[PDB]
């Protein structure tokens, strides 16, 4: 329900609008942003960024913001149009339960 | 709109899917392994289907639907995908769901999980998952899917419908291993033999 | 003239037709779907035939006729045409008729229409229509038709007659969509398998 | 039961003799005139003429009268001989019930 359009080779922002009804902290939650091929983009494991699986193409090009919960991606391409997802997990002692998911779509001038 | 027919066998289908990621070994579909029993009598829809090594017991509260049929298949890396075909949708109310997965071969045990999944994709419905045993590594449940539910679109005589409104789909998930999101993808060597 | 024979099976037929326009999906004739039950015992002719997704219950008051047989087919744009063959006509009195259409698959419900159709083509007879469900968009009933009723004129042994006097035909109609007059035409891919 | 004969390329009138036992108004009733191929000729929706489906050949050629309930058709042709129907519908909140139908036939000199 959130479509983003960007001018040619412009910068892109992917938010996923977590309500946070319980007022939890980033240290008890993990966040994944993934593309339509399921390859990961970025990860905040217990609050510290991890880059153990980001594909080289996405390495470094992405940045995170704490208060805004938004992923800032640079260097757009015509072939980078597609869908992206913000899968949020709550890391309880027993397991991880998915407590948020928000689909977004981005396209480029052609 | 008020009533469902209460027929013998339904020509008209719908969809709702889920996938269980188990750690013991499954190679390929056996063409006749699954066996399912359905019920509606209590005002709540219910389906218990016993398959490769576990029985899945799913229930919908305040439903106005009854599980017409189901299908089950096995993919890559020990995943088990079960599609569930319900009669027809009369209203949009975002029912709750209760699913129990009981391991009946190679990892039996007593209860190891009894929490509830919030599902804040819209934050209207909650599913209660109970797992007996240790033969689970992922659980995903997609209600009102928009993907291509139909396996071999379509069986000889039946007709099949699928939701196309994003506002009604819901996703419930729980994982014990590390970052297994999107636990499995549909169109693969999945054989999808009918569940009966 | 006074009596009808009350035989087992009739070699001599007649005609009266109707068509129901339903919104759920029907592709083609299934060759054995229809099933009909007829009666005369009460002094009023009656026929309940259950078919593709609805049961049609038709009754004629003060008739001196009994439904010998029927046929049913499906055309284009989800229409269902049922022809009804009655024994023989002894008098011209323009009977009343009562028809109830009950949806038994994909749109069940309680009563949504209980009015009567005036039929001022001659303004002598009135039909009472009762619809259970929401699987109706058009209803047309042509009594004493002059068109080519016979499907595959004629079955191996039976003989068939059809009215040829304009003064006796009647048309009853009710539509809920917009301007669907002449809800369907006969000679098409209609297969018209016998209704039993 | 109403046959109309007209001289070569003469004008034609199609009435349909509505008794109107209830003394209703044209605002609560709708009327269609149609040919033997089921193509519509004219339509009075709730009393206002509508021309959303009339085939071009019949556009403008037809005119309506209130008191007489008669359709006046101009520009006859040898190939326009055939049957015509006057379907009258009563638009209740629940639905439309057909409360009048009259078949007429017209032929031209040959
Ligand atoms: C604990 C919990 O989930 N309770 C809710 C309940 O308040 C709601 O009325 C019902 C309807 O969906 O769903 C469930
Ligand atoms: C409400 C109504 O339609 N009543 C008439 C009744 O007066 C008439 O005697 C009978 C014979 O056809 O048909 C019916
Ligand atoms: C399925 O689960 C319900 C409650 O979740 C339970 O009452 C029922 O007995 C179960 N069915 C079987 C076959 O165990
Ligand atoms: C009915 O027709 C639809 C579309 O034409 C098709 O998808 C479906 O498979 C058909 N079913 C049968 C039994 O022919
Ligand atoms: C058919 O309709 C009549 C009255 O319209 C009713 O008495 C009868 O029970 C109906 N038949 C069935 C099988 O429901
Ligand atoms: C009997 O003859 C009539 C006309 O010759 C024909 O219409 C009908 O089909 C025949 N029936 C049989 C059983 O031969």
């Amino acid at each position: 329900m959130l479509k983003i359009q960007a001018y040619f080779n412009e910068t892109a922002d992917l938010p996923c609008q977590f309500a946070n009804s319980q007022n939890q902290s980033l240290s008890e939650l993990v966040v994944f942003w993934q593309d339509q091929e399921n390859l990961v983009l970025n990860e905040v494991y217990l609050g510290k960024e991890k880059f153990d699986s980001v594909h080289s193409k996405y390495m470094g090009r992405t940045s995170f913001d704490s208060d805004s919960w938004t992923l800032r991606l640079h260097n757009l391409q015509i072939k980078d149009k597609g869908l992206y997802q913000c899968i949020i997990h709550h890391k309880k002692p027993t397991g991880m339960i998915r407590i948020h998911q928000m689909n977004s779509e981005l396209s480029v001038l052609a | 709109t008020i009533c469902p027919p209460r027929q013998d066998y339904r020509y008209w289908y719908f969809a709702a899917e889920l996938t269980i990621g188990v750690n013991y070994d499954i190679n390929s579909t056996i063409m006749g392994e699954c066996h399912m029993s359905e019920s509606y009598i209590d005002r709540n829809a219910n389906i218990v289907l016993t398959g490769y090594g576990l029985e899945i017991n799913m229930t919908i509260m305040d439903t106005d639907q009854r599980f017409v049929a189901a299908a089950e298949g096995v993919g890559k890396d020990n995943k088990l995908s079960v599609l569930l075909f319900t009669t027809q949708r009369l209203d949009k109310v975002h029912h709750n769901i209760s699913v129990t997965i009981t391991c009946m071969e190679m990892n039996c045990g007593t209860t190891k999980y009894d929490s509830d999944l919030p599902e804040s994709i819209h934050h209207k419905s909650s599913c209660d998952i109970t797992i007996n045993g240790s033969c689970v590594t992922c659980v995903n449940l997609e209600t009102d899917p928009t993907k291509i539910n139909p396996h071999y679109l379509h069986p000889k005589d039946k007709y099949l419908y699928r939701n196309s409104e994003y506002g009604m789909r819901g996703s419930y998930g729980v994982t014990f291993m590390d970052e297994l999101n999107q636990c499995f993808l549909d169109i693969k060597e999945v054989s999808y033999d009918i569940c009966y």
